[PDB]
C-alpha cells in the first residue's frame, strides 16, 4: 500500500543514505549525527549485503563515495540519452510525435487568433519551421527524456520497494546509475570532478582529510554517491524546469525578434552552468549564493526607473551582501586561483548583464532550478534556537503606545461597521477625551489620536465577537500531519536508527483520522479544551519542527502540535480572520500611478500625492516575538472574543516543549531509552523557546505588526498603506506636496519620507523586540513588487515563468489519471498566460507536454504492472497520433482531455463551460477539415448521475467521461466515515439516511417548475447536505487515499483494484469515441446553428431524467467569442458593420480607442503592454445581529435566496421552513425580519454579475487596459432598464485582451488602428425573459434532526445583542 | 486642598516622565509565570506533570 | 473652586494608571527587582529568570563603563536596542563600504583579469582610503554606471571627476621584475615621463628594483 | 462632581498598587 | 461630603506613594 509522489515533494534529506553506504561496505557522512555511524543496520537495507546486483556494481568502486550535493551539477550536465536503459518505450520515441501535435496545436492556436480578429499583422513565414527547430535543438531535452526514463525507473522501484523489481540499472556514456528501492547508487568517473589546491575533489574535502582520499581512490577510475531517489526526482524537476525556460525564451525570440520579455535563452543557460560550476565547487552552500539571484534581479529591475541615490543602494547592498558570502564560504575552501575567478561568474553576470525590467523580473522566477540544499536537522534547529532563545531590550512606552494603537485601530473597525461606539462599560472617569466623542457618538480625527492615545488603554466593552464563526468545517478535517502526544514523541523515529524500541506506539499522526476518532468533538468543546488549559496537560506538552521543502535556504521548519492543540490552534485563527483580524486589514494592495487623482488626495488627507514603500521581512518577526511585548495583546484578544487563555495558548505552550525535528532518520544526538522522559539538549533540539513559531498566530502577529506601523503614522505623520503577502510586508508612505513643485525634486522628497518612516519604524519594531535589519529594508520608490503581482511604477511587470515551468507530464494527481495531469497543464498554461505579454512560448510548453503525459501514462502507468499497454487493453489496437490528438481536441465538459481551451487568453472565468467548449471544438474541427465529425463528439451516451452530482456541477453535462475522480473519492471517505468514524458530531451529520437525505434535498431543490442548477448549488452550500459534503471533499492525495490506515481497512474490494476498473474504464471514454456515441441525441442535435442552442438541447438531454422535461434555464450564456466579432478600424474611418445599417441592422456594438496620454513606460513605450495610460483598469434588514453565528448568516443568507428567488410564488414562507429549522432558533417571520431581503430585479443577470462564484477577472496582464477606453454605451438598448444574456464584464475583459493581443509584439507608434468595434452577432445572443421559481411542494423531510449537532445548529443565535436601522 | 492636588499632579507627571525612559529585558520565565498564574486562577492548583519550563 | 486642578490631575493620573497598568500586565509576575537583578548578575554570568526594568541610562551606565556586571546578553540585547536610535532617513539604507568592498565590487564590473583597468582600481580604492572619499567615487561609478556607461568609461570618468584625484601622481609600485605584471597588463605600458598625473598622465608606474620603471595608460 | 472622579482613581490606581503588590 | 474628598484624597496621594515606592524598587536607579 504505497505510492511515490512523482515530483519533488519532500524536503532533500539524506541522512537515510549513510546507513545505506554502511550496507553495501562503502562510506559516507551525510548526517551529523553520530548515532548514523554505528546504530543498528535497518533490516529493510541489511539485506544490500546479500544482493548480488549491488556487490557487482560497486566492486570496481573504492569504499569512498562522495556527497551528491558536489555531484549533482555533474550529473546535469554528463548525463544524456545516448546510453541503453531497461525502460520501454523510451520517452525517446515519442518526441518525433509529441512535436508532431506540438507544431499541430500551436497551429491551431493561430487558427483559433485569425478567425477571432487577433492575429498579428506581421506573419513569420517560417514560424512552424522555428518552432520545429526551437524545439529539436534545445539542449536539455534529451536530458529531459532521460531524467524521465529515470523518474519512470525509480517510481516503479519505489512501489515494490520490498520485492526484487526494486533494482535497476542504466548504463549511460560514463555515468552508471544503479538503483535500489528508494536509494540511487550512482556511479560517475572521478576524472570530472574539479579539484582543490590539495589534489583531492572538491566534494572530498567536506569529509575525507587529503592523502586519505587519494590512497582510498588509488587506482579506481569511478567512485559511487549514495542518494536517495528525492534527489533523482528533483534533478529530473531541474531539467524539465530548465528544458521550458529555454524553450520558452527561445519561442518568444520567436514571436518577437527585437526583444522578447524573456531573458534571452543564452544568457539563461549560462547562469545554469555558472550556478551548477558554483555549486559543483561549493556543495549544498553554494546556494547561498544562487539564493541571490531573486535580489539582484529586484535590484537590477528597480535601477531601471529614474537613478535615485537610494535606488542603488539595494544593489549596492546586495552586492557586498554576495561578495561577503562568497568570502566566507570560500575562505577554509582551497580552491585554485583559476576556480576562484571562475566560481564567481555567476553573480557577476547577475550583476552585469543589461536587460529590461520585464526580461529581469522573469529571470527572477528561476531562482529553484538549480536544486535545493540537502536539509540538515541540525542547520535547521540552530537557526531557530538563536533567534528565538535571545533575550531582548524592550521599551515601555513603545509597547503601550502600540497596544493603544491596538486598541485604536479595533474601535474604529467597530465604529465603522456597527455605526456607532461599543457600548463603553469602563468608568467615564478614566477616559476624560475619549468619554466626550463617544457621547457625541463621533469617531476621533487621525490627528487627535495622539494626545487621546493613552486613553484608549482604559476603555472596556463586553465581547465583540462571537466564539462561533467557523462555516467550513473541512479546516478541522484538512489533510495534514499533528505532532504525536508527548508520552510517544519518540514514535517518529525508526526503531533501529532510535537504538531503542519506542515504549509507546501512537495511534495515528495524521489529522483526518484523528478527527474521525474524537467523540466529544465540538466548538464549544474545543473553547473548553483552551478556556481549561488543557495544552498545558503533560501528553500535550509535545512539538516538532519538519523541514520545509523547495526551499533554498539552510532548513527552513514548520511547526507540528498535538491534535488537541493543533485544533486550538485552528480555532484561533478562524477566530481572528472572521473577527479581529479584519480590523487590521492587510490585503489592502495600493498602486499608486493607477488611482484617481482625487481619492488618492483625500485618501492622504490625514495638491498631489506621492507615495513610496519600503518591505520588510515579516517572516523573521515571528521568533522574535516576545511574551512580555504580546501579553497585552493577546489578553485583548480574548476579553474581545469573551473567552480566557485561548489566544493565548503559543505562549504557554511552546516555551514549555522539547523542541526538535520530527525527522525520521536523525532523532535528538544522545538519546537513549535511559533518558527518553527527560531528552538532552543538543546540536538537534533545545528546550526552552521563548518566541514565535512561522504560521502559528499569523493572524494575532499580522496584527500586531499593522499595529506598530499605525503607531508610526500618528507619530511621524505620513498616511502609511500596510500590506502583507507571503512573507513580506510593505509599507507604502504616501506623503503630500503642494502641485506648484518639481516632479523630480517631489519623487525625491517622497522617496525621504518613505526612509524617514523606515527609520521610525525601525525604532519602534526595535523597542517592540522585533529588528528590522537596515541593511537588508529598501526605499523603494515606485517598484511594488511584493504580493502577486510586481509592479515598476505601475507598469505591471511579468512573472511567467513561475508558473510556465511547473508544467511536467507527471503531477500529483489522484492516482495517476491522465485528466488530472492534463488539468494541471492547463492551470499551469492560463496563469501564464495572464502573467506575461507571450502567448506561443507557454502554448507551446502546454502542448509539449500535454501529449507527453498522453504518451507516459499510456504505456509507463504506475498503477498497472509493468508493460501494460493502456493503449491496448482499452483500444485493442494501439493508440495513434489520430486518436489521441481528437481526445485532446475534445473539451473536458463535452468529455475528452482537451483543457487547453484557446479562449482562456481572451478570459479566465468562462461563460459558460459548454458553450466554450462546444465553439473550440467546432474550430478545431473546421481546421482539420472534419466538420462532419463534429455531432458524433458531442453527441455521448449521457451518463447515471443522480440529482447530487448535478448540484454539486451545475454547468456540466452528464457524460461520464466529463467526471473527475471527485465522486468516487467523496464515495471513499462516505464509506470510511459510516464505517469507522467514532466523531459524535459526525455520526449525527452522517446518520444512516444521509444519502437518502441528500438526494430529497437535492430533487427538491431541482424540483422547481423552471429549475436552477446555480440556485441549488448555492442553497445546497447551506444545506447540512452542503456541510457534509464539504467534510467529505478533504482527500486529494493519492498517498493518502491508497495508504490511509482508515481508508484501506474496508472490507469490500481493495481500493487499488477499483483505481483500476476506473483508470481503464475512463481511459476507454476518452479514446474510443465511436463506441461511445448515442445517435438519438446525434439526431436531435443535427442542423442547429448557434452554439447556445447546441448547448442548451445538449445539457437539456444528458439531464433528460432529472429534469423530466422541465426547462432549464440559467445554465447557458453565450460563447462570447461567436457571439461578439470585432471590426478594427485606421484612424478617420467607419467600419462597415457601422455603415450597412441603415437605423437598425448591426448598430449594437462595444466601443474600444487608444489613450495617447501614457503615465509611465519602462523601458519605453514601444510596446503596449510596457506602458499604462490614466484610464480606470475596468468599469436592507430592518435588524441586524451585532454578532450573527455562522448558522445565524447562512441562515439569513439562505431565507434571502429563497425569498428573492421564489418572489412570485405566495408560498415562500413555507418553502423556508424545513431549512431555517435546521440551522437556527427562529421562527421563519423572525428571520425574515432580520433579511435584507428588499431588492428586486431579473433574477438570471443578476445572479451571475453579483451572485456566481466566479469574479470574472480578465487573463491579460493589467498594462494595457489602462491604455483603453471602453464604452458600453453604444450598444443600444443592450446597454445597461434592459436584460441579457450578455456578461459585461467579460465583454471589457475580451475587448481589451483582444487588443492587447493583436498588438502584443508590433511597436506602439506602428499600430495603424486605433478604434475597435465589437458588434453583436445577432444569432447568438438574445434577451432573457425574468422569470422566477415556482416550486409546488415543500420538502417533507424533518431537518430538526441536527437540533443537538452543533457544527450545524444555532441553539441561541441571538446571544450577542443586536442593533437598529 | 490645591496644595495636595499640586503635589499629586508633579508626583504623576514625574512618573509618567520615568516611564519614557524605561528599557526592560525579556525573561526566560516569563510565559511559565503568566502558565502558573492562568492556572492557578482556572483550577487552583498548580500546572499538573513535570515541571514547567522555568518554574521559581 | 478645584475643578481645573482636578481635571489635570485626572489626566495625569489616568495616563500614569494606563501605562504603569500596561507595564504591570507586560512583566508577568515573576518580574526581577533591581536589587534582584544585580544580585543575579553578580552571583551567576547571565540575567535573573524574569523580566527587569532598566532605566536607559542607568545601563547605558555600567555598560559605557568597563564592569563585569552586566551579562553579555544584556550588554548584547542592549545594544542592540540602541542601535535603532541613530537611524535617520540619511542614515538608513546607506552601506558601509570599504576600501577592500570597494575593490571587489569594482573588479566585478571589469571584464577578464589582471587587465590595467583592475591596477587602476586597486590604485583608486588607495587614494580614495587615504583621503576618506570611498563614498563619493562608489557614488560616481554607480551613477556613471546607470548613465548608459561601461565599467571603462566609468573608471576614467571617476578618475576625471573625483577632486582627490585633482593633480596627484601615479603611486609606485616595486617588483622584483617585469614578468610580476600579469600578461592582460603587458600591452599598454610605456616608459614614464618626468611629472605624471594619474588620468591626464598615466594610471600607475611600477618602479622595479633595478632602476626600470613602466607606466600604463588605459 | 469630582467626587466620582477621585473615587474613580482610587478604584485603579490602588488595583493596579496591589499589582505591584504580588511582585514585591 | 467635603469631607470625603478630603479622605479620597489623602488615599489616592497614599496609594501613588506607595507606587513610586515600588517603582524605585524595581526599576533600577542608576
Ligand atoms: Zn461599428
Amino acid at each position: 500500500t504505497q505510492y511515490p509522489d512523482a515530483r519533488l515533494s519532500s524536503p532533500i534529506v539524506l541522512d537515510q543514505c549513510d546507513l545505506v553506504t554502511r550496507a553495501c561496505g562503502l562510506y559516507s557522512s551525510y548526517s551529523l549525527n553520530p548515532q548514523l555511524r554505528n546504530c543498528k543496520l535497518p533490516k529493510h537495507i541489511y539485506r544490500l549485503k546479500y544482493d548480488v546486483t549491488v556487490t557487482k556494481f560497486l566492486s570496481d568502486v573504492p569504499v569512498a563515495t562522495l556527497p551528491i550535493d558536489f555531484i549533482v551539477p555533474v550529473l546535469l550536465k554528463a548525463l544524456s540519452g545516448n546510453g541503453f536503459c531497461p525502460v520501454e518505450p523510451r520517452c525517446q520515441q515519442f518526441l518525433d510525435e509529441i512535436i508532431k501535435y506540438t507544431m499541430q496545436d500551436a497551429l491551431f492556436l493561430k487558427y483559433y487568433l485569425k478567425n477571432v480578429g487577433a492575429q498579428e499583422d506581421c506573419v513569420d513565414e517560417h514560424f512552424q519551421e522555428k518552432i520545429l527547430s526551437s524545439i529539436q535543438g534545445n539542449e536539455f531535452l534529451h536530458q529531459m527524456f532521460f531524467w524521465y526514463d529515470l523518474a519512470i525507473l525509480t517510481r516503479r522501484g519505489r512501489l515494490n520497494r520490498g520485492n526484487s523489481r526494486s533494482t535497476w540499472f542504466v548504463h549511460d556514456d560514463l555515468i552508471d546509475i544503479l538503483g535500489y528501492g528508494d536509494y540511487v547508487f550512482w556511479k560517475i568517473p572521478i576524472s570530472m570532478l574539479p579539484l582543490n589546491t590539495q589534489g583531492i575533489p572538491h566534494a572530498a574535502m567536506d569529509w575525507y582529510q587529503a592523502s586519505v582520499f587519494k590512497e582510498a581512490v588509488q587506482g579506481h577510475t569511478h567512485i559511487v554517491s549514495v542518494s536517495t531517489a528525492d534527489v533523482l526526482i528533483m534533478c529530473k524537476d531541474l531539467i524539465t524546469c530548465r528544458f521550458n525556460t529555454t524553450l520558452i525564451s527561445k519561442i518568444a525570440e520567436i514571436e518577437d525578434p527585437v526583444c522578447s520579455d524573456y531573458p534571452n535563452f543564452k544568457i539563461v543557460s549560462m547562469l545554469y552552468q555558472s550556478g551548477d560550476y558554483l555549486l559543483s565547487i561549493l556543495g549544498s552552500d553554494g546556494y547561498k549564493i544562487i539564493k541571490f539571484l531573486e535580489p539582484l534581479c529586484l535590484a537590477k529591475i528597480q535601477l531601471c526607473s529614474k537613478y535615485t541615490e537610494r535606488k542603488g543602494r539595494f544593489l549596492t547592498q546586495m552586492h557586498l551582501a554576495v561578495n561577503h558570502t562568497l568570502e566566507e564560504i570560500t575562505e577554509m575552501r582551497a580552491l585554485k586561483p583559476s576556480q576562484a575567478q571562475k566560481i564567481r561568474e555567476f553573480h557577476r553576470t547577475l550583476i552585469r548583464l543589461e536587460m529590461t525590467p520585464q526580461q529581469l523580473c522573469e529571470l527572477f522566477s528561476i531562482q529553484k532550478h538549480w536544486g535545493h540544499p540537502v536539509l540538515h536537522s541540525e542547520t535547521a534547529i540552530q537557526k531557530v534556537k538563536k533567534h528565538a532563545t535571545v533575550l531582548k531590550a524592550l521599551r515601555p512606552i513603545v509597547i503601550f503606545e502600540t497596544y493603544c494603537v491596538f486598541k485604536y485601530s479595533i474601535a474604529k473597525h467597530y465604529f465603522d461597521s456597527q455605526g456607532s461606539w461599543y457600548s463603553v462599560t469602563s468608568d467615564r472617569n478614566l477616559t476624560p477625551g475619549l468619554n466626550s466623542y463617544i457621547k457625541r457618538n463621533q469617531f476621533p480625527p487621525l490627528p487627535m489620536i495622539k494626545e487621546l492615545l493613552w486613553e484608549f488603554y482604559h476603555l472596556d466593552h463586553p465581547p465583540l465577537f462571537s466564539t462561533k464563526i467557523i462555516s467550513d468545517l473541512s479546516i478541522f478535517i484538512k489533510d495534514r500531519a499533528t505532532a504525536v502526544e508527548r508520552t510517544c514523541w519518540d514514535a517518529v523515529f525508526e526503531p533501529n536508527v532510535l537504538g531503542y524500541n519506542p515504549p509507546h506506539k501512537f495511534s495515528t499522526k495524521r489529522v483526518p483520522e484523528q478527527f474521525l476518532e474524537q467523540e466529544n468533538f465540538s466548538i464549544e468543546n474545543v473553547l473548553s479544551y483552551a478556556q481549561k488549559l488543557e495544552y498545558l496537560l503533560p501528553q500535550y506538552r509535545n512539538f516538532s519542527f519538519s523541514l520545509k521543502e523547495k526551499e533554498l535556504n539552510v532548513g527552513r521548519t514548520f511547526g507540528k502540535l498535538p491534535y488537541p492543540t493543533r485544533n486550538v490552534q485552528t480555532l484561533c485563527e478562524a477566530l481572528l480572520a472572521d473577527g479581529l483580524a479584519k480590523a487590521f486589514p492587510s490585503n489592502m494592495m495600493v498602486v499608486t500611478e493607477r488611482e484617481q487623482k482625487e481619492s488618492l488626495l483625500h485618501q492622504a488627507s490625514w495638491a498631489t500625492v506621492r507615495g513610496s514603500s519600503f518591505v520588510t521581512d515579516l517572516e523573521k518577526y515571528n521568533l522574535a516575538f516576545r511574551y512580555e511585548f504580546t501579553a497585552p495583546f493577546i489578553e485583548y484578544c480574548n476579553r474581545c472574543y469573551g473567552v480566557k487563555n485561548v489566544f493565548n495558548w503559543m505562549h504557554y505552550t511552546i516555551p514549555q516543549c522539547y523542541m526538535h525535528v520530527s525527522d525520521y532518520y536523525n532523532p535528538p544526538h544522545n538519546l537513549t531509552l535511559e533518558n527518553r522522559d527527560n531528552p538532552p539538549e543538543g546540536p538537534s533540539s533545545y528546550r526552552g523557546h521563548m518566541g514565535g513559531i512561522e504560521g502559528l498566530q499569523q493572524k494575532l502577529w499580522t496584527s500586531i505588526s499593522c499595529a506598530q506601523i499605525s503607531l508610526v503614522e500618528i507619530k511621524t505623520g505620513f498616511k502609511l498603506r500596510s500590506a502583507v503577502m507571503g512573507d513580506n510586508q510593505c509599507i507604502t508612505v504616501l506623503s503630500v506636496f503642494p502641485l506648484e513643485t518639481d516632479a523630480d525634486e517631489q519623487e525625491q522628497s517622497a522617496e525621504d519620507n518613505a526612509a524617514r518612516v523606515a527609520a521610525s519604524l525601525a525604532k519602534v519594531t526595535s523597542a517592540c523586540g522585533i529588528f528590522l535589519k537596515p541593511d537588508e529594508t529598501f526605499v523603494h520608490s515606485g517598484f511594488i513588487y511584493f504580493g502577486k503581482k510586481q509592479y515598476l511604477n505601475g507598469v505591471q511587470l511579468p512573472q511567467s515563468l513561475k508558473t510556465a515551468t511547473r508544467m511536467a507530464p507527471l503531477s500529483d494527481a489522484i492516482f495517476d489519471d491522465l485528466q488530472g495531469t492534463l488539468a494541471s497543464i492547463g492551470t499551469a498554461f492560463e496563469r501564464s498566460i495572464s502573467e506575461t505579454r507571450h502567448i506561443f512560448p507557454c502554448r507551446i510548453t502546454a502542448a509539449f507536454h500535454t501529449f507527453f503525459s498522453v504518451r507516459i501514462l499510456q504505456y509507463h502507468h504506475l498503477g498497472f504492472n509493468k508493460g501494460f499497454d493502456l493503449g491496448q487493453l482499452t483500444l485493442g489496437k494501439p493508440l495513434d497520433f489520430g486518436t489521441i490528438s481528437l481526445a485532446l481536441a475534445v473539451p473536458q465538459v463535452l468529455g475528452g482531455l482537451s483543457f487547453l481551451n484557446p479562449e482562456k487568453c481572451f478570459y479566465r472565468n468562462l461563460g459558460d463551460p459548454v458553450t466554450s467548449g462546444l465553439f473550440q471544438l467546432k474550430t478545431y474541427l473546421r481546421m482539420i477539415e472534419m466538420d462532419d465529425l463534429f455531432l458524433p463528439l458531442i453527441a455521448k451516451n449521457p451518463g447515471n448521475c443522480t440529482a447530487i452530482d448535478f448540484v454539486l456541477n451545475p454547468s456540466g453535462l452528464n457524460v461520464p467521461g466529463s467526471q473527475d475522480l471527485t465522486s468516487f473519492l467523496r464515495q471513499i471517505v462516505r464509506r470510511t466515515i459510516t464505517l469507522s468514524a467514532k466523531n459524535k458530531l459526525i455520526n449525527t451529520l452522517f446518520h444512516a439516511s444521509a444519502d437518502f437525505e441528500d438526494e430529497m434535498v437535492c430533487k427538491w431543490l431541482l424540483s422547481s417548475t423552471p429549475v436552477m442548477s446555480r440556485f441549488a448549488a448555492d442553497i445546497f452550500s447551506r444545506t447540512p447536505s452542503g456541510k457534509r459534503l464539504q467534510i467529505l471533499g478533504y482527500l486529494e492525495g493519492t498517498r493518502t487515499l491508497l495508504a490511509s490506515k482508515i481508508i484501506n481497512n474496508n472490507t469490500e474490494t481493495p481500493v487499488l483494484d477499483r483505481l483500476r476498473k476506473i483508470t481503464l474504464q475512463r481511459w476507454s471514454l476518452w479514446f474510443s469515441y465511436l463506441d461511445h456515441c448515442d445517435n438519438i441525441l446525434a439526431e436531435a442535435l443535427t442542423q442547429i446553428t448557434c452554439t447556445v442552442d447546441l448547448a442548451q438541447i445538449l445539457r437539456e438531454y444528458s439531464w433528460a431524467h432529472i429534469l423530466e422535461g422541465r426547462p432549464l434555464i440559467g445554465a447557458t450564456l453565450p460563447c462570447m467569442i461567436e457571439q461578439f466579432k470585432v471590426f478594427w478600424l485606421k484612424p478617420y474611418e467607419q467600419c462597415p458593420q457601422c455603415s450597412n445599417a441603415k437605423q437598425p441592422g448591426g448598430k449594437p456594438f462595444v466601443s474600444v480607442a487608444v489613450k495617447k496620454h501614457i503615465v509611465s513606460a519602462w523601458p519605453n513605450a514601444s510596446r503596449i503592454s510596457w506602458t499604462i495610460g490614466d484610464g480606470i483598469p475596468y468599469i436592507q434588514p430592518a435588524i441586524k445581529p451585532k454578532c450573527p453565528s455562522a448558522a445565524l448568516r447562512e441562515a439569513i443568507e439562505l431565507a434571502s435566496r429563497l425569498t428573492w428567488v421564489t418572489q412570485g410564488s405566495s408560498n415562500s414562507d413555507l418553502l423556508i421552513k424545513p431549512f431555517l429549522e435546521a440551522r437556527v432558533n427562529l421562527s421563519v417571520q423572525e428571520i425574515l425580519q432580520m433579511t435584507p431581503s428588499h431588492y428586486s430585479g431579473n433574477i438570471v443577470h443578476r445572479y451571475n454579475d453579483q451572485y456566481s462564484p466566479h469574479s470574472f477577472m480578465a487573463n491579460r496582464m493589467s498594462n494595457s487596459a489602462t491604455r483603453l477606453i471602453v464604452s458600453t454605451n453604444t450598444l443600444g438598448e443592450f446597454s445597461g432598464a434592459r436584460d441579457s444574456n450578455i456578461i459585461f464584464q467579460n465583454v471589457i475583459n475580451y475587448a481589451v485582451a483582444l487588443f492587447d493581443i493583436k498588438f502584443r509584439n508590433t511597436e506602439a507608434t506602428d499600430i495603424q488602428y486605433n478604434r475597435a468595434h465589437l458588434h453583436l452577432t445577432k444569432c447568438c445572443t438574445r434577451e432573457v425573459p425574468a422569470q422566477y421559481l415556482t416550486y409546488t411542494s415543500t420538502l417533507d423531510l424533518d431537518l430538526t434532526r441536527y437540533r443537538e449537532n452543533e457544527l450545524i445548529y444555532d441553539s441561541n443565535p441571538l446571544k450577542g445583542g443586536l442593533n437598529c436601522n | 486642598m490645591a496644595k495636595t492636588i499640586s503635589s499629586l499632579n508633579r508626583v504623576c507627571a514625574e512618573m509618567v516622565a520615568k516611564y519614557d525612559l524605561l528599557v526592560m529585558t525579556t525573561g526566560r520565565a516569563t510565559a511559565t509565570a503568566a502558565a502558573t498564574e492562568a492556572y492557578w486562577a482556572e483550577h487552583g492548583q498548580p500546572p499538573p506533570g513535570p515541571s514547567l519550563y522555568e518554574e521559581s
